[PDB]
Formats: C-alpha cells, sequence, structure tokens
C-alpha cells in the first residue's frame, strides 16, 4: 500500500500519472504482481529444485484453489484481459504460471506465482495465497511433477469463489459474510462491465 | 476505311494519336479531323522520339483501331498507331507494338499456332486523394480514402458512415459496404463506349477501394490495345 502511494504521487509531481491496473493496452505487455511466498518455522526456511515436501504441498494448494484464488489475487476484470495462465510449477520454464527463481542459499527458497496482479488488494490477494498454501500443505497435496488453468473471465472466478471459500472458511481466517459480501460487491462491478457496448463490437458488427 | 466512317458517322472533330513507350505508358498527340486523308494513313505524321523515354519518327495510323472518345465533350476519335523508322520505313525496333506484332507473326511462322489469346484481368485501387513527396528532408506516401479500414474515426464533408469494408474483406460487400458501385458502372459503361466488351465488375480483396473489372480476351497487339 505504501509503494502505490509513493509511486502515485510522485508520479502527480511531475504532472505524470502512474495506474497499476494489469492491462491498460491491449497489443502490448500488460503489467502483474508477482508474488514470493516463503514460509519460515523457528528461524529455518520450510520450503528449503531444491523445495522440500512441504513447499511442493504449498504449490499443490495453490494449483487446487487457482481459479478460487482468482478471486482475490485477480479481483479486477482487467485481470482477465491479461489472461502466465497455465496452473503448472517450473524452475526454468517461462510458460507455468508459477516458478522458482534460481536462489543462491538455501535459506531464501521461495516460490513465486505470477498470475496476481497489482489491481488486487494486497492484504486479501496475499490472505488467500496463504490460505491456499495452507490447505494444500494440511491436506498433503500432491502438485504432481514440473492441464488446469486459471480462469479467463471474472463472472467464471466469482463462481469458482462462490463454490470453494471453503479452505478460506478454515479457522474463521474468512468470515463466510465477509466473502458473500465481498461476492456482490464483485458481481455487481462485474455485471456493470459486462453489459456495456464495446467499441470493438463497432468496428466487428456496426455493418452487420 | 474504319476511321473515316467513324469520323462521318459522328462529325468527329479531332483525332487523337495514341502509341506507348517503353514504360508502358500510353502517349498521345491531338490533330484536327479536317487532315485525315489518303497521305496521313500512308505516310502518317512525325514526332521526335527523342524526349520520350528510350530523333524524328513517323507515327504510322492503324485504322483498324479507330473508337470514339467518351470523355471529351468535343468528338474525338482515337486511333492507336505504329512508330516507324524514316531511314528503313520498317517498325520501330523498340516499339512495343511492334514487338507485340513480331511476336504474333512468329507464333504464326513457327506452324505452332495463329492468334494467340490473351485475357488478362488488372486490378485497380480507388482512392479519395493521394500525398507524397520524396526529398532530402524526408519522404511520406500518406493516402486518404473514405471507404478505407483505418477512417473508422475519420471526419468527412458529409458524415463518417460507419459501414467500410475491414482490411482483407473488401471482398463482394453490398452497395451499403462497398463504396464505388456506381463509379465501377460508370467505368463499364466508359469501357463499353470505347468497345471494351466488359463481363464482370466487382470490389476485389483489399481495403481503401480495391476493384476490378474483368473484360473479354482477344489477341495479342489487340488485347494490349484493350488494356
Amino acid at each position: 500500500q505504501t509503494l502505490k502511494y509513493c509511486v502515485h504521487n510522485v508520479a502527480d509531481a511531475y504532472g505524470k500519472t502512474v495506474t497499476f491496473m494489469p492491462k491498460p493496452l491491449y497489443g502490448d505487455n500488460g503489467s502483474g504482481m508477482h508474488v514470493h511466498m516463503s514460509i519460515a518455522k523457528d528461524g529455518k526456511n520450510t520450503f528449503a529444485a531444491g523445495l522440500s515436501d512441504t513447499a511442493l504441498y504449498f504449490i499443490g494448494g495453490i494449483i487446487k484453489h487457482g481459479k478460487a484464488l482468482n478471486g482475490f489475487t485477480n479481483p479486477s476484470t482487467n485481470s482477465y484481459k491479461r489472461l502466465p495462465v497455465m496452473l503448472a510449477y517450473s524452475a526454468r520454464n517461462r510458460s507455468a504460471s508459477i516458478r522458482i527463481p534460481y536462489v543462491n542459499s538455501p535459506k531464501a527458497r521461495r516460490i513465486e506465482a505470477r498470475f496476481p496482479d497489482p489491481s488486487a488488494n494486497p492484504y486479501l490477494a496475499f490472505a488467500a495465497l496463504l490460505m491456499a498454501g495452507l490447505d494444500g500443505i494440511q491436506n498433503k497435496i500432491h502438485p504432481g511433477d514440473a492441464i488446469p488453468q486459471v480462469c479467463g473471465s471474472l463472472k467464471e472466478a466469482l463462481e469458482e469463489l462462490d463454490k470453494g471459500r471453503a479452505f478460506l472458511t478454515k479457522g474463521g481466517v474468512f468470515s463466510d459474510d465477509f466473502i458473500d459480501a465481498y461476492l456482490e460487491l464483485k458481481s455487481e462491478e462485474e455485471i456493470k462491465v459486462r453489459t456495456f457496448v464495446h467499441p470493438l463490437e463497432y468496428d466487428l458488427y456496426y455493418s452487420v | 476505311s474504319k476511321s473515316l466512317q467513324l469520323i462521318k458517322e459522328h462529325d468527329v472533330k479531332w483525332i487523337d494519336l495514341r502509341f506507348t513507350d517503353t514504360k508502358g505508358k500510353q502517349q498521345h498527340v491531338t490533330m484536327p479531323a479536317r487532315d485525315v486523308d489518303d497521305d496521313f494513313f500512308e505516310y502518317g505524321k512525325m514526332f521526335d522520339g527523342s524526349s520520350i523515354a528510350g530523333s524524328d519518327m513517323i507515327l504510322m495510323p492503324d485504322d483498324s483501331t479507330a473508337v470514339l472518345d467518351p470523355f471529351t465533350e468535343e468528338p474525338t476519335l482515337i486511333i492507336v498507331c505504329d512508330i516507324i523508322e524514316p531511314s528503313t520505313m520498317q517498325g520501330y525496333d523498340r516499339d512495343p507494338r511492334a514487338i507485340a506484332r513480331r511476336a504474333e507473326e512468329y507464333l504464326k511462322s513457327t506452324g505452332i499456332g495463329d492468334t494467340a489469346f490473351f485475357g488478362p484481368e488488372p486490378e485497380f485501387f480507388i482512392f479519395d486523394e493521394v500525398k507524397y513527396k520524396s526529398d532530402i528532408s524526408g519522404s511520406m506516401f500518406k493516402i486518404f480514402s473514405e471507404q478505407a479500414a483505418w477512417n473508422t474515426d475519420a471526419d468527412f464533408e458529409g458524415g463518417n458512415k460507419g459501414h467500410r469494408p475491414g482490411v482483407k474483406g473488401g471482398y463482394f460487400p453490398v452497395p451499403p459496404v462497398d463504396h464505388d458501385h456506381e463509379i465501377r458502372t460508370a467505368m463499364c459503361n466508359a469501357l463499353e463506349e470505347m468497345g471494351l466488351k466488359v463481363e464482370v465488375h466487382h470490389h476485389e480483396v483489399a481495403t481503401a477501394g480495391q476493384n476490378e473489372i474483368g473484360v473479354s480476351f482477344n489477341t495479342l497487339v489487340a488485347k494490349a490495345d484493350e488494356v
């Protein structure tokens, strides 16, 4: 939140203006908010391609609840104008939504998820990622080996959140009432976006 | 002959002698119709071909291709002429029409056949305006077309009727989308008035006003004159 603060105001100072939405441009690269997760335990690194079984279970939890996570890490109809969509993990491959950077130290082993976008609320997106990882670790969910994909439209992402909120509502981390209110807000938002004429439709169907 | 008959029929006032240079750009010189006689067809006119790209040379008219001009209000008869070297009185070495005649005569002499038939379909572009320059300062070939696919938001004198063909999608649209039906019909009418037996006309694949008008076939030199 501080980073968004500083970037916005420094942009305003020179007369420019920063936007953080994932895809303000078509025909050119969008903007993504990659997230590096690294759980510690009593000062040691739990995630120690060098990843322990617990890190793989975390990745499996991220993979399993990927579309449900898209309701928080991608709470934007822009996010699906940008979609790193393949819900797989690799250490070098550039086509996997989850990547493991080549860390030089065993203490700093971490995973990177590439689907989240800067339009996501930091608190909610981070909590959703952590909760999915905790669910995957607790349930011993094997991710497989280095296929599912993340959502493609906010409507289906909200549907998947409604159908898979269960892991978030574990231990009381997310209240069912909060999820319902958040879903109603995002649903009215998506409905507002969907039912408005697109200029591309004037490009395509004007004469037909 | 033919040209005299057309002159008598339509009270033709001017005779337009046309030939072709090496580059393929048709050239025309006009003359009064009252000078047409036996000596005009046995001697032809004369002109300095030195300034033609590719000295004195004789324009020998071909009366078999006399055809009225449907654009000039004054009735002018168009005659396509050959180029004759005064020294040898034979067809000019570099005259493309003479070369075409030599090719057809070679075809009829080798015994392979006679009267080789060529039917060409050339496509063209229709633009509202066009601009281009190229000097040390810079260069450009800006192109203006009301029906172009890139003018979907432009301002036009009359209005931007947003019906226009998309890129590589201007093939056979109805007149609301293609803005060239009436002009293509006018082209076909002019071609028919010039004796061309047109057979089809339509909008081609390109946007920005590409059209094709396919006309009937003919022999080598006849079809070159027809094109």
